């Protein structure tokens, strides 16, 4: 039989509609809703499917409803127009109704309970309502289908309506009218008739593989391609290919985690702390904490995107790999490539037309498949000509443009990059320009918003200190909240540059200007910097601190005080006498500040802001005894 | 009965075989999937003493004196000890050694010697075959695939095409599952090798895929009346017995070799502070003399955190290897012998 009694059922629906609450969180739900509902000019409901588990009675409907999803559908179509008619004449609050009497209306909950997954259903499970996600990628023109057959009498004009039910066309035998009944002078006339629309989208499905999706009226044309998409249907398999008729499609944490946040956000070591956690395998690189780190993070996103990208200069045995592999993993999921085994179609994709569809499909690339998130590009030192001529358009405006034999079309890229590249040769030598260590085009080095210079120097007390800290960690914050903060920050803050921040960036840009390579490439990562910040620091506007820490960054990232002005070559050790004479005239004028001030001493706190606009210079004069 | 097989089950089935010509198909009816023993010849082992030595002579006797690379495949057999850190974070088990020297010393039979020993292991020459030799066809796997939690051996590694080359990279350096040990062999890139080059420039490969190795032998075959006598009469007395010339030696048959390294496996040492402070003492004191080395450009590759973990991978295939509990420090000084063994070649 059927689980669903057609009026226990009905009884039921109408407790729930009238009494939900969630637990101003006391107010009922649909209490509200009804009123709006009437007012709307709507044709359907999208039923808040996520009260049914809210709520007792209903999760026991859904386990009977689980088999059963078309018949309380069905009745609730009724009820809708019912309860739209009670509401309108029975409570006499309107009048609007003889449209809303004659038409007919849907209800489509949208946030069941999602099942097992695809995979592990069973052929019993085949009509089942089911719960799935996944990602939209091919979509089919519009498929019109029989619902009301046109038939004239082909000797006398007579004409009949008839409509199909469950996919049957009946012919009738003989014309209706009295006179004449000649027998088949029924005919068919294929333009009178009416249709109704039929689309087949293709999904990406993972399960809680790609799957057919299948909708009908309104529903078509509402999912796109690289739609975001949660499916709510029915798992349909019949006499055997695996689709789903969609019922409805959805185009798409506790306050204690809140209360978490806030400790991580609240405590000073923040950013050391996200240093010392990130990357346990990883020893120190502070910077290289902060660089990547601020990658994930990303800038804003305005109608100009914060898609930071980062090269990674070190030499080749620091540890690299170690990182991007891991980086992979703990990023929301997004694509490990390497430059040398990736190709302009490996990367964009592979378009072509379709016989049946007749409009351009694509395979999507590595590069495409991390629309929104991170990828990994390593061995960038290796990429081929043509595969680097794509980064140009993709680095400037997160499209590709492809004009071809019988195919001319633009598409979307927009990821974030990671790119790291060895020097040329065993090791970076610093005997040369730095712009010579590195085998990249003047035009593609200067599109990245930051360069990484890691070197590794033979010392001896370094090695210690590195060594210890690997030695003992193979003996005998966690991810989840990592994660859970990052997406927490994407989520929410929107930080906007305010005039004070703004201001400062003209002398720190002008300052590299006249040092010259400074392009104005590395302005923009003045900005998308300052934003990825504030971000971190879950500030709602970007801080003058982050617009100078970015700078210093950028400055340290590329260690301009360690590079020659001259010919761009780097110091080897990056007591001197510009030191002496500084010390000097600092104490000197420290001897006069601290006596000519109406007082023997003053704090050390109002004299270095005295002077500064020091403690080692101080405390040479206290073992003098001045 | 369904879901009861799967792909790649060896499985025992029993069902109704059934049906002018029929074809035929047959209902499942059943569904099945396919130490003091060995103890006592590890004692016997145990007995005779000398296992680390007589393992690596037991290794291939029908061919030359290679003691200390045959070591080194000894520890590459055994592997190292896997070590996820947390995080995802990884630490790779395997251990990657590579066999240069000029054609026609069959150095080649050692590569299928290891194959024949390891339970797990893949032979491959050349470029993969067909191409469909690496990575995965519409998906059939290749050799890296195949060779997962085992050992692969390649011979004239050098004439791999980029394609190739670049898949063996990401395994070298991910394991994906393609679990593996690379056991590499390559002639020199201009038919004979010149020890004043370069090992980079007598090579096609360059140092991005070198520097992934833990131990880098090379064979030079230098022309010399006292080293070929004896090699040629241990390989004559080869071809005349079906026994090396040593037969005071009586070597340990491949299933017991098998069995002790798989014994082995299941140990897992740990290191103590001693030999921790005498690791960091040791590559800090290597690092800082392979200064020199590199600077005289007469060496195979400067002293870098390879050396600090190919040690530590090492020692603690050496202290697994004598199914040590924890490590010690004669593993270590034993590592550390076999890294500086293998320059010496560089200078003949
Ligand atoms: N600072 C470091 N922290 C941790 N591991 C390191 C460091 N420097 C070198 N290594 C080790 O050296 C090896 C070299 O790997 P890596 O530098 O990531 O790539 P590549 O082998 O291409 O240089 C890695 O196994 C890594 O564990
Ligand atoms: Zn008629």
């Amino acid at each position: 039989g059927t689980n669903v009694s057609i009026q226990e059922c009905t009884t039921n629906f109408r407790n729930f509609l009238m009494s939900f609450k969630y637990k101003t969180d006391e107010e009922l739900y649909y209490i509200k809703q009804l009123n709006e509902m009437r007012e709307l000019g709507t044709s359907n409901l999208n039923l808040d499917a996520r009260n049914l588990l809210a709520y007792k009675q209903t999760e026991d409907l859904y386990h009977q409803l689980l088999n059963y999803p078309q018949e309380v559908i069905s009745i609730m179509d009724q009820t809708i127009k019912d309860c739209m008619v009670s509401l309108i004449v029975d409570n006499n609050l309107d009048y609007d109704l003889d449209e809303i009497e004659t038409k007919f209306y849907k209800v489509r909950p949208y946030n069941v309970g999602s099942c097992k997954g695809m995979r592990e259903l069973n052929p019993n499970d085949i009509d089942k309502l089911i719960n799935l996600k996944g990602l939209v990628l091919r979509s089919t023109p519009v498929i019109p289908d029989m619902k009301v057959a046109f038939f004239k009498c082909n000797v006398c004009d007579h004409t009949m309506a008839v409509e199909i039910d469950r996919g049957v066309i009946q012919e009738p035998a003989r014309c209706e009218r009295i006179d004449c009944n000649e027998p088949n002078s029924m005919s068919l006339i294929h333009n009178r008739c009416s249709f109704a629309d039929k689309q087949v989208i293709k999904l990406q499905e993972t399960p809680d593989h790609s799957i057919s999706l299948c909708v009908y009226d309104e529903l078509v044309d509402s999912c796109r391609a690289g739609d975001r998409i949660e499916v709510t249907g029915t798992f349909r398999s019949i006499p055997y290919k695996t689709y789903v008729d969609v019922v409805h499609v959805k185009k798409v944490i506790t306050d204690q985690d809140l209360a978490k946040i806030r400790e991580v956000a609240a405590r000073e070591d923040l950013y050391s702390l996200l240093a010392r956690s990130i990357a346990p395998s990883i020893y120190e690189l502070e910077d290289v904490k902060k660089g990547i780190l601020l990658q994930l993070f990303g800038g804003t996103n305005k109608t100009y995107r914060g898609d930071i990208n980062i090269l990674l200069c070190g030499d080749p045995s620091t540890s690299k790999s170690q990182i991007l592999q891991y980086v992979h993993k703990i990023t929301p999921r997004g694509v490990y490539t390497s430059g040398k085994g990736s190709s302009a179609v490996g990367l964009t994709a592979y378009i072509t037309r379709d016989v049946d569809t007749k409009q351009l499909v694509l395979e999507s690339g590595a590069l495409v498949l991390s629309d929104g998130g991170v990828c990994c590009i390593d061995e960038f030192d290796k990429m081929s000509d043509s595969t680097r001529s794509v980064l140009h358009e993709v680095m400037e405006q997160q499209t590709i443009s492809i004009a071809k034999a019988g195919i001319i079309t633009t598409l979307n890229a927009r990821s974030s990059i990671l790119a790291s590249a060895n020097p040329i040769g065993s090791r970076y030598n610093p005997n040369l320009p730095v712009t010579e260590n590195i085998d990249l085009p003047p035009p593609l080095l200067s599109r990245f918003d930051l360069v990484y210079l890691v070197l590794d120097k033979v010392d001896e007390k370094n090695d210690r200190e590195l060594a210890k800290h690997l030695t003992n960690l193979y003996l005998e914050l966690p991810v989840e909240f990592l994660t859970m903060y990052i997406s927490y920050a994407k989520e929410h803050i929107h930080p906007i540059i305010t005039e004070a921040a703004k201001t400062e960036l003209v002398r720190a840009y002008v300052g590299m200007r006249k040092m010259g390579t400074a392009t104005t490439r590395q302005l923009e990562s003045m900005i998308r910097l300052a934003e990825a910040h504030a971000k971190m620091k879950l500030k709602n506007v970007v801080e003058l601190e982050d617009v100078q820490e970015a700078v210093r960054l950028i400055r340290s990232a590329i260690k301009d005080y360690a590079t020659d002005p001259k010919t761009g070559k780097i110091d080897m050790n990056l007591k001197s006498v510009i030191q002496r004479k500084l010390q000097e005239d600092l104490s000197r004028e420290i001897m006069n500040v601290l006596k000519d001030q109406a007082s023997d001493s003053m704090s050390f706190n109002e004299l270095i802001k005295q002077i500064n606009e020091i403690q080692e210079a101080l405390s040479r004069l206290q073992q003098e005894d001045k | 009965l369904v879901r009861s097989l799967s792909p790649g089950d060896i499985v025992d089935v029993t069902g109704i075989f059934l049906p002018l010509l029929t074809e035929t198909y047959l209902e499942a009816q059943f569904v099945r999937q396919h130490t003091s023993d060995v103890e006592e010849r590890v004692m016997e082992l145990i007995t005779s003493g000398d296992v680390y030595n007589r393992l690596a002579k037991s290794i291939a006797p029908e061919i030359y004196g290679n003691l200390d690379v045959k070591k080194a495949l000894l520890l590459l057999l055994v592997g190292g000890v896997d070590k996820r850190v947390g995080d995802g974070m990884k630490i790779r088990g395997d251990i990657n050694v590579c066999l240069m020297g000029d054609p026609g010393v069959a150095k080649s039979q050692l590569l299928k010697a290891i194959c024949k020993i390891s339970p797990r292991g893949v032979y491959t020459t050349g470029k993969g075959s067909s191409g469909v030799g690496l990575t995965a066809a519409v998906l059939e796997g290749g050799a890296l695939v195949l060779a997962d939690n085992g050992i692969c051996c390649i011979d004239e590694f050098d004439k791999m095409d980029e394609s190739d080359r670049t898949a063996i990279h990401e395994v070298m350096e991910q394991q994906t599952n393609a679990r593996t040990s690379i056991l590499a062999a390559a002639n020199p890139l201009y038919g004979r090798y010149n020890p004043r080059l370069s090992p980079l420039d007598n090579i096609n490969l360059p140092a991005a895929l070198l520097s992934r190795f833990d131990i880098l032998f090379l064979m030079l075959d230098i022309p010399s009346r006292d080293d070929d006598e004896k090699l040629a009469e241990h390989v004559t007395y080869v071809h005349m017995h079906n026994k090396q010339p040593d037969l005071d030696f009586t070597p340990v048959e491949p299933s017991k070799m098998r069995e002790y390294i798989a014994y082995a496996k299941t140990k897992r040492p740990v290191m103590s502070e001693a030999v921790n402070d005498y690791v960091v003492q040791a590559y800090i004191r290597l690092r800082q003399d392979s200064k020199r080395e590199m600077d005289s450009k007469f060496s195979f590759g400067q002293a870098t955190p390879r050396t600090l973990l190919g040690i530590i991978r090492l020692s603690q295939a050496l202290a697994k290897l004598r199914l040590a509990d924890m490590v010690d420090i004669d593993d270590v000084e034993e590592a550390l012998r076999l890294v500086r063994v293998s320059k010496e070649s560089l200078y003949q």
